[PDB]
């Protein structure tokens, strides 16, 4: 479906706050210049499930696969349409005679 | 003396005009001056093709014998606006199905008096004598009700139910789709 896609928007949206959570955390060790060299659990955590929902929604949004086998699609191909030739197309049928001038 | 119903001139419209572009043929059904009480249509475009002609009059036998029918008349309507002779198909086809009963007459329809009301006879019946194949009288009466068969085609073809109809070669494509198409029957019913 369609919601899909929207999907994917939120979980950049995600993603993008995540980025100022660790910008700030950044300032953090830039303000507090102590040895921890580590993230928060809670910002990392957000940041890989919004990598994971992000990437299944990708999933979703790639598409629609298709068979190799070129006789798939004509299948359902009736002769009524492949004669119909339209660079030779004619004109001195009844359609014209029979329908408005 | 041939005969034709009424609503065989309106399934000549509808065949005529659900492929206008195109050639169509198709044959006509009596019960044993003949009248062809009921019509049925057979392919479009293409008619050359002698396979499928036969697995059609086959078929055509078969439905008409089950239903007490006898295959009568061949009808064919050329794709040219300027063609109104028999080619070599029509005329072997006329000749075969002639060959059972001697009253079977080819009915072509010219495409050239093919027209919204169907003001004139647009069928044009051909009989077979001395070997040949010649047309009859057109100031003939065709049809049984002239009026009636002006009335219903325009009707018919002004409610687009031209597109609705189906003949052999849709069976051929799907045999979900009723090729003694009763459809077309039961709208010349209400109609009538």
């Amino acid at each position: 479906p369609s919601l899909w896609k929207g999907l994917v928007g939120i979980g950049l949206f995600a993603l993008a706050h995540a980025a100022f959570s660790a910008a700030q955390h950044r300032s953090y060790m830039r303000l507090t210049e102590k040895e921890d060299e580590s993230l928060p659990i809670d910002i990392v955590l957000q940041t890989l499930l919004a990598f994971a929902v992000t990437c299944y929604g990708i999933v979703h949004i790639a598409g629609e696969f298709k068979d190799m086998d070129a006789t798939s699609e004509l299948k359902n191909k009736t002769f009524d349409t492949l004669r119909n030739h339209p660079s030779f197309y004619v004109f001195n049928h009844r359609g014209r005679v029979l329908f408005r001038p | 003396g041939v005969k034709l119903t009424t609503q065989a001139y309106c399934k000549m419209v509808l065949h005529g005009a659900k492929y206008p572009h195109c050639a169509v043929n198709g044959l006509l059904v009596a019960e044993k001056h003949t009248l062809f009480v009921d019509c049925i249509p057979l392919f479009h475009g293409t008619l050359a093709l002698a396979p499928m002609l036969e697995v059609a009059l086959t078929l055509i036998d078969s439905w008409c014998k089950d239903h007490s029918y006898v295959i009568a008349g061949y009808y064919q309507a050329n794709e040219r606006v300027k063609d109104a002779s028999p080619n070599q198909v029509a005329e072997k086809v006329a000749s075969r199905i002639a060959e059972g009963f001697s009253d079977t007459a080819l009915i072509m329809v010219d495409n050239t008096k093919f027209t919204m009301d169907c003001v004139a006879p647009t069928i044009h019946v051909y009989e077979h004598h001395e070997n040949r194949w010649r047309c009859r009288d057109p100031h003939h009466d065709y049809c049984e009700d002239w009026p009636e068969a002006q009335r219903i085609s325009a009707s018919l073809l002004d409610s687009r139910s031209y597109e609705t109809l189906v003949d052999f070669d849709n069976h051929l494509d799907d045999i979900r789709n009723d090729w003694t198409n009763p459809e077309i029957n039961k709208a010349v019913l209400h109609l009538c």
